[PDB]
RNA sequence: GUCUACGGCCAUACCACCCUGAACGCGCCCGAUCUCGUCUGAUCUCGGAAGCUAAGCAGGGUCGGGCCUGGUUAGUACUUGGAUGGGAGACCGCCUGGGAAUACCGGGUGCUGUAGGCUU
RNA sequence: GAAACCUCCCGUGGAGCAGAAGGGCAAAAGCUCGCUUGAUCUUGAUUUUCAGUACGAAUACAGACCGUGAAAGCGGGGCCU
RNA sequence: UAUCCGGUAAAGCGAAUGAUUAGAGGUCUUGGGGCCGAAACGAUCUCAACCUAUUCUCAAACUUUAAAUGGGUAAGAAGCC
RNA sequence: GCCCGGAUAGCUCAGCUGUAGAGCAUCAGACUUUUAAUCUGAGGGUCCAGGGUUCAAGUCCCUGUUCGGGCGCCA
RNA sequence: GUCUCCGUAGUGUAGCGGUUAUCACGUUCGCCUAACACGCGAAAGGUCCUCGGUUCGAAACCGGGCGGAAACACCA
């Protein structure tokens, strides 16, 4: 045995940690930095690109925020990505691309900025952004954010940064964390980032598991070989989603409806019963003990 | 003599409250301060950078100056027989909205609704505020039972 | 030696109690604020008396001491060894300066004489408990020891049972519900927010 | 008939603490390299002993995490040169076990005057599909309970998996 | 009904153990070619989608601790202003208005914004 | 071996933050690494002592030039007194 | 009449810090002294500190609580639209 | 502030840009019955610290830190 | 009362934050002597006054304890 820990003292004296702090979520930290304005600017936003991924999908929105509750001006997931082109490998660096490009077209076809700020058609690589026009509306210019992900190089995030920046939103960044910049050297090959843009680094392991082993190859590229998607296949894939992403960003749900209205969970127990179950707990104690 | 350090005696002041230490919550800064409002001034243990001076906490003053994250907020200070208005840069974590003011507007919203109600109809209503006044004629109804008397009670040494 | 209790009777300042601060405090006299058969059970001793203050005012350590010892041997020659127990209930803390004279006036704080008590007008002082046979024993018991205190003091025997927080008209009834427990000299009071676990403990 | 309660091992822990510093210390390395495969990692000490004759951040141990097949092999080895043979108190509470080899070479590597016979220690750090919950860094949190693995759930696991015997007292 | 992403207020939301989780999600999960990082692909980074709700997570459970909010405590303690009131003092009673906090006993145990799912 | 090093678990902070104490601080204001000189150049305003003079101390801005970071930002000495 | 501020009296210490009485319960820890033991967490006491619920009494330099009295604003034309 | 001076092995002191001297002290051999005394060897120098001049510095050069003797003294 | 300093094997004392705590005497054990002394060789022995702190580290530096010792206590 020792000194209990956790006694009355401890709960009575202690404080709970924010509730998105509590699930492990919100760096608050950073979001102060990050998300509120100076005051001089007044009510005026100050967007996000927020940029998360998920272990199927990625999710990239864009926020300001408001005392209630910072709001979503524009969204668009991984999984939206197959009416475009991608059929699989969605939460992988290129598809992120994708998603950010999207998430910028969109978001500049609700301006009316879509025909100004086409941005980067051709797919470079090479470091890029958007000079706003004169005699025109200015380029939209929101933050990254990337959350609680290990910022180094090659995170997914400065993918969608990019898509998004090729897209025609005024990002800040530098290369220093895109795919190819080499740490100990200092420069940046631009044609390396292309290479992962476009699914090259996936297609070329496809490659090596072919020649390597078939049973690999077809477990770690199951869905991949079923929909018949090759490594000769994919530059192009990519390509023409990019196209339709750019051509046609826009948003249309689905119209949900016939609900039956079940109750899945199970409701709180109301006074009265909690109030029973003890009634009985201790008759049922009683006429137990009540024999031997 | 006592010393004329800055903090001195601000131990419970400048002082986040039970079970409300850590993280400045967001809001606090996300909301907005223009010219002309009114703003409670109250100090906070945390923030430390542009922190107002022991004096000011709990008064109460205007905004006259907005930067980038803080506000120049115009109050009054009784120096001895004297009273000095005077203006002190605040960051923004160090001060409030005052809702003295909000009642008011409130008041004169309403006034000018029934003000441009009430003038078509003939009618002038009561728009000034008027006292509690004094408390009426009315009924007490003893419903059948007679009022319960109250004896008052023997002492006895309790402890 | 020492001073006389004319001197440090009222509650004049604040307290100033053994702390960081006040040190180089000498002990207080009295040290054992219980005695009797303090291993005695609620149920054989139910009867305190409780002297009881009427000033505002502060008794010396020493004093305490005399009249705890004043009212013991009482109780014992009276009687018995063991037929009682009694609970001193106030303890000094109050630490209590003195001025020494071989200067003047100049920088006059003084050194720690002693402790005191700070009895409050109503507040008890010492407290006894025994069997129903004996209360004309354990009231001449606190008598005596009253003229080891100034000011004033009345002495009171009180409701409760034992020296427990219960109305002693309600004691007996209560302990076979099971609301109260014996617990030594006290009495532990089981209610029913328990976990139902407790609760099995009990009627079983 | 359970799913993903499958007892593994998460870690196999080696350390040889020398404390000494200077040579026996890299010459100690050499034997955990030699066996792991892997370059261990020096642990400098907490603060001076003159009872132990160690000063503060003076390098006194060496030691080595081993995961996957290499750390099962490992223990393999550990639990031949003690027989199988493991005793109760050596499995801890929170359902983990270790045990000391008194030299390295009856493990399978060959002496030399220089690089003489250290002793080392394992300690064998039992998991279960879904314990990286504790040490992720976005979603956090516990491992619930009945998950958690008993000292009793050990012992029997290690009793089942390598024949052992775990003999009293 | 309920989830995810970003949130506001920050325990009515925390802690402990127990049950239950349709579909979508979120997860654990399986890999190390590349990107990236380790003594270790455990973490981090990346590529996946054979398993599985065991865990996280969600909903509930508990005469549960905690927290929350009422009652009681008590018109008690205190206290503004008043008297050529009392009392040797210590202190107290009154007038005039203001009025707490435990133990104790009840009830409650997240609400909610923006965007996008599932139950078609 | 009560103390060496290794591992798992608990831990509202009971540690640490140069120094007195008090405040404040946990994906930090603590520890560890990486890079750096905002401890630089310069107008005024304001606070604190106040007589509402100075000194010192500090708080907001503004213009230079730089550091750092993917960035938001942060920094013109030391978490604050 | 609206609306902030405050940590004093009080209260609290089965809430943090400190201070402190007593019995119940605990081989937690281990001991030092015993008695019955070769010795044995064996039996039996014991006193050390630690722990589980309890209990006695405290704080100018403690505090969850927390008044009275008290200090700020505001109650329109320099305002509304 | 100015001039000057010493710092070198345990200690006290030599040292003229190319194994750092003397004596004592320290340790092993003689002598002694043994010790001391004494004679022999042996070991021991960051030449106070840093930078330079120089092919090369313990020294020449500057810069410091000390250390002492004398002078000197306007916020 | 003030201000000061000192508390280290049996004794008297050294000790410059990292020591096996130095020196002398004393003690013990050999020899030398017939014996002893002197002498020679060996050995043992410090609670570094006490407690707390700072420090990676305190016998010392810093604080308070118990001891011990000088100087002052004047003008009426
Ligand atoms: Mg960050
Ligand atoms: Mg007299
Ligand atoms: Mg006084
Ligand atoms: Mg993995
Ligand atoms: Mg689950
Ligand atoms: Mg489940
Ligand atoms: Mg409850
Ligand atoms: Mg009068
Ligand atoms: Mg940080
Ligand atoms: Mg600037
Ligand atoms: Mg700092
Ligand atoms: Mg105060
Ligand atoms: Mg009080």
């Amino acid at each position: 045995f020792v000194k209990v820990v956790k006694n009355k003292a401890y709960f009575k004296r202690y404080q709970v940690k924010f509730r998105r702090r509590r699930e492990g979520k919100t760096d608050y930290y950073a979001r102060k930095r990050l998300v509120i304005q100076d005051k001089n600017k007044y009510n005026t936003p100050k967007y996000r690109m927020i940029v998360r991924v998920t272990n199927r999908d990625i999710i990239c929105q864009i926020a300001y925020a408001r005392i209630e509750g910072d709001m979503i001006v524009c969204a668009a997931y991984a999984h939206e990505l197959p009416k475009y082109g991608v059929k699989v490998g969605l939460t992988n660096y290129a598809a992120a691309y994708c998603t950010g490009l999207l998430l910028a077209r969109r978001l500049l076809n609700r301006f009316g900025m879509d025909k100004i700020y086409e941005g980067q058609v051709e797919v470079t690589g090479d470091e890029y952004n958007v000079e706003s026009i004169d005699g025109q509306p200015g380029a939209f210019t929101c933050y990254l954010d990337a959350g609680l992900a290990r910022t180094t190089t090659g995170n997914k995030v400065f993918g969608a940064l990019k898509g998004a920046v090729d897209g025609g939103l005024s990002i800040p960044h530098s290369t220093k964390r895109f795919p190819g910049y080499d740490s100990e050297s200092k420069e940046f090959n631009a044609e390396v980032h292309r290479k992962h843009i476009m699914g090259q680094n996936v297609a070329d392991y496809m490659r090596y598991l072919m020649e390597e082993d078939e049973d690999a190859y077809k477990k770690q590229f199951s869905q991949y070989i079923k929909n018949n998607v090759t490594p000769d296949m994919m530059e192009e894939m990519y390509k023409k989603a990019h196209a339709a992403i750019r051509e046609n960003p826009v948003y249309e749900k689905k119209p949900k409806r016939e609900v039956k209205k079940k109750r899945w969970n199970r409701p709180k127990m109301s006074l009265a019963q909690k109030k029973d179950r003890v009634a009985q707990k201790k008759a049922s104690f009683l006429r137990a003990q009540e024999r031997a | 003599t006592n010393t004329k350090g800055k903090r001195r005696g601000t131990r419970y002041m400048f002082s986040r409250p039970f079970r409300k230490h850590g993280v400045v919550p967001l809001a606090t800064y996300m909301r907005i301060y223009k010219k002309g409002d009114i703003v409670d001034i109250k100090g906070m243990g945390t923030v430390q950078k542009g922190m107002p001076h022991k004096c000011y906490h709990g008064k109460t003053g205007r905004v006259y100056n907005v930067t980038q994250h803080a506000v120049g907020i115009v109050v009054n200070k009784q120096v001895k027989g004297k009273i000095l208005a005077k203006r002190i840069n605040v960051r923004i974590e160090h001060i409030k909205h005052s809702k003295s003011r909000d009642s008011f507007l409130k008041r004169v919203k309403e006034n000018d609704q029934k003000k441009k109600e009430a003038k078509e109809k003939g009618t002038w209503v009561q728009l000034k505020r008027q006292p509690a006044p004094p408390r009426e004629a009315h009924f007490v109804r003893t419903n059948g039972k007679e009022p319960e008397l109250l004896e008052p009670i023997p002492y006895e040494f309790m402890a | 030696g020492r001073r006389p209790a004319r001197c440090y009777r009222y509650c004049k300042n604040k307290p100033y109690p053994k702390s960081r601060f006040c040190r180089g405090v000498p002990d207080a006299k009295i040290r054992i604020f219980d005695l009797g058969r303090k291993k005695a059970k609620v149920d054989e001793f139910p009867l305190c008396g409780h002297m009881v203050s009427d000033e505002y005012e502060q008794l010396s350590s020493e004093a305490l001491e005399a009249a705890r010892i004043c009212a013991n041997k009482y109780m014992v020659k009276s009687c018995g060894k063991d037929g009682f127990h009694i609970r001193v209930r106030l303890h000094p803390f109050h630490v209590i300066r003195i001025n020494k004279m071989l200067t003047g006036m100049r920088g006059a704080f003084g050194k720690p004489q002693g402790t005191v008590a700070r009895v409050h007008i109503g507040q008890v002082i010492m407290s006894i408990r025994t069997k129903l046979q004996n209360k004309e024993h354990v009231v001449e018991a606190l008598r005596r020891a009253k003229f080891k205190f100034p000011g004033r003091q009345k002495i009171h025997i009180s409701k409760k049972w034992g020296f427990t927080k219960f109305n002693a008209d309600e004691f007996e009834d209560m302990v076979a519900e099971k609301r109260l427990i014996p617990d030594g000299c006290g009495v532990k009071y089981i209610p029913n927010r328990g976990p139902l676990d407790k609760w099995r403990a009990l009627h079983s | 008939e359970n799913p993903m309660r499958e007892l593994r091992i998460r870690k196999l822990c080696l350390n040889i603490c020398v404390g000494e510093s200077g040579d026996r210390l890299t010459r100690a390395a050499k034997v955990l390299e030699q066996l792991t495969g892997q370059t261990p990692v020096f642990s400098k000490a907490r603060y001076t002993v003159r009872s132990f004759g160690i000063r503060r951040n003076e390098k006194i141990a060496v030691h080595c995490t081993v995961r996957g097949a290499k750390a099962e092999e490992i223990l393999e080895k550990g639990l031949k040169v003690r027989e199988y043979e493991l005793r109760k108190n050596n499995f801890s509470d929170t359902g983990n076990f270790g045990f000391g080899i008194q030299e390295h070479i009856d493990l399978g590597i060959k002496y030399d005057p220089s690089i003489g016979i250290y002793g080392l220690d394992f300690y064998v750090v039992l998991g279960r599909p879904g314990f990286s919950i504790a040490d992720k860094k976005r979603r956090t949190g516990c491992i619930g309970a009945k998950h958690r693995i008993s000292k009793e759930e050990a012992m029997r696991w290690f009793q089942q998996k390598y024949d052992g015997i775990i003999l009293p007292g």
